[PDB]
């Protein structure tokens, strides 16, 4: 049947190098290594007894640095005892992932047991085959007017949350996972948290538990507490769980990592602990490309029914879009859903802006099959009405109300009543993209049928 | 007088309110700016001084 | 949402100089305009009369 | 052992130190200068002294103390004032006799002649003892009396000798465990490494508030046991009238205030009024210092001691926590204490990250203040205790588009927001309610709706009534006064009201000292009750200005409100917040 | 056969390796990674890998090929996805049968079991033969019938045995060359360097325009057949959805689409929406695909095979440019390029020059946009084939001023700079008309005047009315719109109807998905026309507010144009054209009366 | 600072050390720094200028046992006209107060060239007592600095709304600002003002305004000294 097991029932001699050269940073770096690989796990013991976690990252000839994720703290030359376990940092996953908690490395955490693995799988994974994947073109009911109508995420698409520090997207990246669903017909929710507060972890848990996707969520849970050179590896692990959940258990798949901001923090101090390329803002030149490796393992593939969705919560510094994470966030993945701290400040929620939100598989993925044949004409419009909303406000604020025209005074009332009554939404309201799109065709009766310039004839006769 | 008086008012609170709203933010925008980009570039030098 | 400025610590100092100017021309303006608005107020006062 | 090879400035590399650990401690020099490892090639360890390293020659042994920078935990941490490095001001200034800090002085960070009356625990010989297990209490002070001594949180095994009743030295054997050879061996205190964060059996979700005693702080932007806060803490702002009420008048049973480079004089106005407070816990007024540990820390103290202040004061927090006392913990300076760690990362060479800070800053600030929370301590018996960072952020430059800032304000739950512009206005305790915020008021809910439960909707009402009114302050100010309707006019004057009286609370005052959460609740019902049948009489169409004509005396009752003093306490306060509820409600309606 | 002595990153310094040329390719590991040699440090010689350096041990055998990294040039590549190794990706699918690709796997480039037709040309044996001839051709797909079989460059003598018509397989030999008494044997494909650009005989001045499709690309600022191009913008401004409409509508015979650092979403969208779509060039509807080439490369995939597929793309494009068909190579993201080049740099250890990104990188961005342009193939028969690269610069954090967007405008000659203010509140094309420019519209007067002689005027016009209204925007935004004149009251309402209407182009509407260069100019024609009736109306006397509220129906019709089909053929649209602009003349008319 | 701290401490003295050109001392931290291979900080001073500035200038103030102090005037040289230079954003992070020089008030011929509303001492309310200077000093500090405040808000609404627009609050205030420019604030260089004279010219200055207009001063001083 299955011949992964044969490998398996195999032991290797681990070779315990007492020789460390030197420490310094996060990297120590060993000596007299007899072939040394590339990214080996190794089991550095401290002088009192503990084990800590570290990979090689440069080898020169009988030379390893290897980082330690929990410190180098306390790490002594005479004492300290090396052990290279000769593979790659490997998951050890199973189907019973579902339902437990691990810490930022993948200890259990939930009191429970320790994985009774199915496969190990290395973290960093391998890209996936442009020619095997699949177009993600199957529309997400995510229950929010303002992700479903005006932007749209698909089952595939890695659509980040950008937001501020106070902003409530944990709230809601929580309602995206507890209302979650095909348009036209369950989501397997992998939860990594990285450098978030006790109270953030303690709230999606408490989420999760309240609405039934504890019984098939695998927390990744990296508080504050834990330590900063983990937070690399946590979303790995959490992204190889996640593979192997959707492409070889054919589960879709939920993806939430919190904090992006957390993690490329971390990332910023391991690179600056090298001598790194600095980027822009102190961020590493291959910033870029790891953000990669952690968003790109979304999407669907050929001949597999799973698919993975990312939803990461990004933290942006000064609520700005220019800043390094959220550019190249932006640039990596399929959308984002902008948070807004002025709309927040406006008491709306959910507080997203729609304008620098964006969804690259709208285009596919809405139409006429998927959804009612209004919705992209409805969204086009939309977005250029509520842009000349809030430039007709900035017109209004510079030169008094009554310089404006009457399409200006139309789209401001538009601008109100569309902020008031279609953005917001309760914490526990679902709408279908039928009634939001009933709701959008309301706000765009509010015109006469002549303004309606980027609606299609048809659609507006047939719809008006 | 009331007419004059009113019209030079509206105009003065016009351009107050453009000072405050435009003129204000856009230049409090390009300082901010211009800093991060200085800063970008003593970062630049000092990495190449580190180098 | 901001002015083409090539970044330099010579246009630093003339953009904090124009922020200093813009901040004093508009304390005084609204100053001003208060002025001209009790002067109004007068004036209405006196058309009414 | 060691031997210095190199020195070039505070940084020191000594060599034959073949098994130094990193991050750990070394005695540099003749004069044992104290100083932690930076990095290790072979046997060399490059270390930065903490001291002025002028006069070290090569050949000067570096002993290597075997443990990282440590806190002294034990009794006597509570009235005595400490650095960085918790070194005792006091004690250094008794010994030396010299106003100025002799370099490399290791005087012991708890006094070693001073005798402690040891009470053993629950525990016996035979019994097993695990990690932060009381087994024993230690009489310090009047108001922190029991000082439980507390197993160090990594030692275990069989209990295999405990001393009996009696008065014994910090520094001799207490108690004797036997795991896997009997080769530990306790006294009155233990030290803990101070990067290592205290561990808990479990960290839970901070619920009780922290009665600051302000009406504003601890009515619209309260604090909860074991939650964190910021303060502008700039120079006239009233951050030693908020100090001083966190130290005084809270529910903390201990109280660690930090400075981590404060300035010279700053400093010693700080510890000049801190041993001249007094907090009536008791019948007989006592020393708030009794349950105060200062960390005083100017400028000219090392720059890691000035970076290892706050660490050193949260650790003595987390100690005081394990014994399940409510901790407050006052880190003035924070700014200071993140250019101290820039400075630290200058002296590495560490890539710049925002501003010339490390790239490292938002996660040690993200870590130490997830260190602060309510916990179950470790080990039984089972207590539970809370730690409350409050971090005056006091911003360099005066901005808080600084990193530092903007990070303490993202991780930070509360912002208090002194207002410079309002203290100048003669306003205590001068809180810009516009721009101030709590984020505890939604786990508070669940405490005011057991305790008083109107009060969240209060609150809410109140700072609904204020923003309104600065919004009818902007229309009035665009055009006539006149102009505004009546329930304007009434939303100005019983936010006027509210300002002068509910929110300007005069530390200095007896009546207003300390306001009990339940006069606070009191005259937030007082004044919700006068501003509704204000709203009452103008939807019934009596004109306002004859309604305010008319009750004045209603006026004078709320503004009195605040003369109400809360020595009576308990009812009789209560008691004649309800008579003026009376008043106030037929006075209303008669005018109608 | 060297060993392995560093393994940082993406570069892999090989120790006990004399003798390895620079940029030369090497097989790094057990696995055979494939990897370029950048220095030679005496023994050492640092490799940079294109593949994933994870596993590799020290002692690993480096193999030295010999050869740089080669394109392999043939009948075969039109219709694939390759991986800048040029490593076919549905190969590499069927052999691995893995949706990942597997360390240093060794398909062949071409398919060697497909036999293709092969069509002898006009050489015959004892013909003297030279670089670049074409000496027979093959049945590539129903598009690119008679793909051209060249001799490789660099190769000449006289042809021996020259294969006849038949069916034969690239291992096959077709041709033989005896140069020098030695004999050369010659097939269906050959490989190139790809760093050494293609010969030609001589490249020549581009005249004859790209039609990209979009309104605003194709009138405001125009592009060549044979001209370079770039794209500036920062995330969702539209730099990747023109990329993809241009290799869709474009005029362009042969399509090289480069993804380097673009999410792999993007190359599959673009494998399945291909096919769907025909072109109506040929004589008959034909797949896009069967014209479309990808040399896919996504951001996760290894660092150093950027540059890689970089370069692949454009030989490819020259391959298909010296086969004398008019090709536009359309890399992904140069700044991707560029910023996998900053990584190399750094690993290595080289001084960061400006941001990071290496000294060199502005020769580098130089000499490959310089790959581009008409020329003539480098031997006989003469033909005359082109190459246009429309390369998408994507700076970082949306400012034009990052080293790569700044030395990308340096080389290149055409800017269609896209603005993030117009990117959101869904503008597209989101082309920032201002900072925009074209130094191609004097070289395409020539076309215009042969074809349509009044679009030069007229888009020049187009310019003009967007920059006065643009001034008088922020004249209003600063003193409201009580002063401005009647005249600056048309002015700013028919340039917001343009920018609404005419520049404004959904490419995923059936109507303006593909805006051909006819309805291009007859929309020009109409708003321009509408500008002057409205302005001379004016000038007789007519109030704006009256005569606008009389010729909303004239304004709405020219604002609908857009809707116009171009399925419906030039014959039938122009009719409606030209009745849309009598119609409106006779309403001005009317109103003025 | 050697000297200082002998002479105060060892000899119960008071000091007020003078140093002058903190600026030139920065940037001989600046040499001293990049003669070793240190990189340079911010604006090319070294990393460590907070903690060097830091010692410099917290090693005066008083002490307990000895009778004596030491006061410091470090008197920096802003080299470009601005605060956010790190030679005095960390002087006024260690230092505890600010007396600034106008350059605006040096071209105008006034004698010592310190404007007094950017100038400040944050220790002032301890100096300036009734045991210590005369009982008024506070509150004649306060007013004339509210008036000062005032003058120059005057002075730049008068080319904006007239010189006869101007309430009587804002023409006295231009009287004042005036007189004390002219007066108060220019002081001859070899002239010995103490501290009773000085406050006696300012209140010289302040009898101008009526004394319902002096609202900073409290009513018992303003009954006694007006
Ligand atoms: N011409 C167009 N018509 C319609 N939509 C467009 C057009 N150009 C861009 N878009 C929209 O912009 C979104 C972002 O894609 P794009 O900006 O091209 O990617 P990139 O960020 O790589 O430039 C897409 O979802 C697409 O719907
Ligand atoms: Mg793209």
């Amino acid at each position: 049947n299955k011949k992964a097991v044969e490998q398996g029932f195999n032991v290797k001699p681990r070779l315990n190098y007492n020789t460390v050269s030197g420490v310094n940073g996060p990297l120590v770096i060993l000596e007299k290594v007899k072939f040394p690989r590339y990214n080996e796990i190794v089991n550095l013991t401290l002088p009192d007894g503990t084990v800590r976690q570290g990979q090689v990252l440069e080898i020169r000839g009988d030379r390893a640095i290897v980082q330690v994720f929990e410190g180098t703290s306390g790490i002594d030359v005479k004492k300290t005892t090396v052990e290279f376990t000769g593979e790659s940092l490997r998951i050890p996953v199973s189907e019973d992932m579902l339902g437990r908690i691990f810490d930022g490395s993948g200890r259990p955490i939930d009191n429970g047991p320790k994985v009774f693995a199915e496969d190990y799988l290395d973290i960093n994974g391998s890209p996936i085959n442009p020619y095997a994947r699949i177009y993600p073109e199957e529309m997400i009911s995510t229950g929010v007017s303002a992700i479903d109508t005006m932007n749209s995420i698909a089952r595939g698409q890695k659509i980040p949350i950008f937001s501020a520090s106070g902003l409530p997207h944990n709230e809601i990246a929580a309602q995206i996972c507890r209302q979650a669903g095909l348009v036209r017909p369950n989501f397997s929710i992998v939860f990594a948290a990285m450098g978030v507060n006790l109270e953030t972890a303690r709230f999606f848990k408490q989420d999760f538990e309240e609405n039934g996707s504890l019984e098939r969520t695998s927390l990744f849970l990296n508080l504050a507490n834990d330590p900063t050179i983990e937070r690399i590896i946590t979303p790995r692990l959490a992204l190889t769980t996640a593979e192997y959940l959707a492409y070889q258990t054919e589960r879709h798949v939920l993806t939430i990592l919190t904090d992006m901001s957390s993690y490329a923090d971390a990332l910023r101090e391991v690179s600056a602990a090298r001598e790194e390329v600095p980027g822009r803002r102190g961020y590493p030149g291959y910033m870029y490309t790891d953000l990669s490796t952690i968003y790109e393992r979304a999407g669907r593939v050929e001949g597999r029914n799973g698919s993975i969705t990312q939803i990461p919560i990004l933290t942006m510094p000064n609520d700005d879009i220019t800043h390094p994470i959220p550019d190249l966030t932006g640039y990596i993945t399929e959308g984002q859903i902008f948070v807004d701290r002025q709309l927040h400040n406006k008491g709306i929620y959910p507080p997203i802006n729609v304008l620098p939100s964006l969804s690259r598989l709208m285009k596919s993925a809405i139409g006429e099959g998927m959804t009612r044949k209004d919705h992209g004409d409805v969204s086009n419009q939309l977005y250029a009405k509520y842009a000349i909303g809030k430039d007709a406000a900035a017109m209004k604020a510079v030169v008094g109300e009554e310089a404006l025209s009457i399409e200006d005074k139309l789209s401001l009332e538009f601008l109100e009543k569309f902020e008031k009554t279609f953005i917001t939404q309760g914490a526990y309201e679902d709408r279908t993209v039928f009634e939001s799109l009933d709701q959008a065709w309301s706000l765009l009766r509010i015109y006469p049928k002549e303004m309606l310039n980027r609606i299609s004839p048809k659609i507006l006769d047939e719809f008006y | 007088a009331f007419i004059i008086l009113d019209e030079v008012i509206k105009v003065t609170n016009r351009r107050v309110n453009a000072i405050e709203h435009v003129i204000i933010p856009r230049t409090e925008n390009t300082i901010a700016y211009i800093n991060s980009e200085l800063d970008e570039l003593d970062r630049e030098e000092f990495y190449r001084l580190k180098k | 949402n901001r002015e083409q400025v090539f970044p330099t610590r010579m246009t630093l100092g003339l953009m904090k100089t124009k922020l200093k100017g813009a901040n004093q021309g508009y304390s005084l303006l609204k100053r001003k305009s208060e002025a001209l608005t009790k002067r109004f107020r007068d004036i209405t006062k006196r058309i009414d009369d | 052992y060691g031997a210095i090879y190199s020195v070039s400035g505070p940084v020191v590399i000594a060599e034959n130190m073949i098994g130094c650990a990193m991050y750990e401690l070394v005695k540099v020099g003749h004069d044992n200068l104290v100083g932690e490892v930076i990095r290790i090639d072979g046997d060399k360890a490059t270390i930065q002294v903490y001291e002025e390293t002028a006069g070290l020659t090569v050949g000067d042994p570096v002993l290597r103390t075997g443990k990282p920078l440590s806190v002294e935990l034990g009794p006597g941490l509570m009235e005595t004032i400490y650095d960085g490095i918790q070194r005792p001001l006091k004690a250094i200034k008794e010994e030396s006799q010299s106003i100025y800090i002799p370099r490399g002085i290791d005087t012991p960070a708890l006094d070693r002649t001073i005798k402690w009356q040891f009470t053993p625990g629950k525990f016996q010989v035979g019994d097993h003892i695990s990690g932060g297990d009381i087994y024993g209490s230690v009489f310090e002070n009047s108001l922190i009396s029991s000082h439980k001594i507390l197993l160090p949180p990594r030692s275990r095994g069989t209990i295999t000798w405990i001393a009996p009743a009696g008065e014994y030295t910090l520094d001799e054997k207490i108690l004797e465990v036997e795991f896997d050879g009997k080769k530990s061996d306790f006294t009155l205190y233990h030290t803990w490494p101070v990067r290592v964060p205290r561990p808990v059996t479990e960290k839970l979700s901070a619920d009780y508030p922290l009665l600051t005693g302000q009406r504003v702080l601890d009515a619209l932007f309260p604090c909860v046991q074991g939650g964190t806060t910021c303060i502008p803490g700039a120079f006239g702002c009233g951050k030693t009238v908020i100090s001083q009420s966190l130290s005084k008048y809270s529910n903390s049973d201990a109280i660690i205030y930090v400075g981590c480079g404060e300035r010279g004089n700053e400093m010693a106005e700080v510890l000049m009024e801190f041993p001249e407070l007094y907090t009536e816990m008791s019948g007989t007024k006592e020393p708030i210092m009794k349950r105060t540990t200062l960390v005083a820390n100017t400028s000219n103290m090392p720059v890691a001691a000035r970076e290892a202040s706050i660490y050193t004061g949260i650790t003595l927090a987390e100690y005081f926590r394990d014994q399940g006392k409510n901790v407050s913990m006052i880190a003035d300076s924070s700014s200071r204490w993140a250019e101290a760690l820039r400075e630290i990362s200058g002296r590495l060479g560490e890539m710049p990250a925002d501003q010339g800070f490390p790239a490292y800053l938002g996660a040690k600030l993200a870590s130490f203040y997830e260190r602060a929370g309510k916990a179950v301590a470790l080990g039984s018996p089972d207590r539970t205790g809370s730690v409350s960072i409050v971090a005056a952020v006091s911003p360099a430059g005066g901005d808080f588009s600084d990193p530092v800032t903007t990070a303490t304000l993202g991780i930070t739950q509360v912002f208090w927001g002194l207002d410079k512009k309002l203290a100048q206005r003669k306003h205590f305790p001068s809180i810009n309610t516009s721009v101030s915020y709590s984020k505890y008021t939604n786990v508070l809910n669940k405490f005011y709706d057991s305790n008083y439960p109107e009060f969240p909707v209060l609150r809410d009402r109140m700072k609904e009534i204020l923003s309104n009114a600065e919004e009818l302050e902007q229309v009035v100010q665009l055009v006539g006064k006149s102009a505004l309707s009546d329930s304007d006019k009434i939303t100005l004057d019983v936010a006027t009201l509210i300002k002068e009286d509910f929110l300007q609370q005069n530390g200095y005052s007896t009546y207003d000292a300390f306001c009990p959460i339940w006069k606070t609740f009191d005259m937030m019902r007082a004044f919700i009750s006068y501003h509704d049948e204000a709203q009452k009489a103008v939807a019934n169409g009596a004109n306002w200005s004859k309604l305010a004509d008319s009750t004045g005396d209603v006026k004078h009752a709320v503004s009195s409100s605040k003369f109400f003093e809360p020595s009576r306490g308990e009812k009789e306060v209560h008691g004649e917040f309800e008579k003026l509820l009376s008043t106030m409600q037929e006075r209303f309606a008669e005018s109608t």
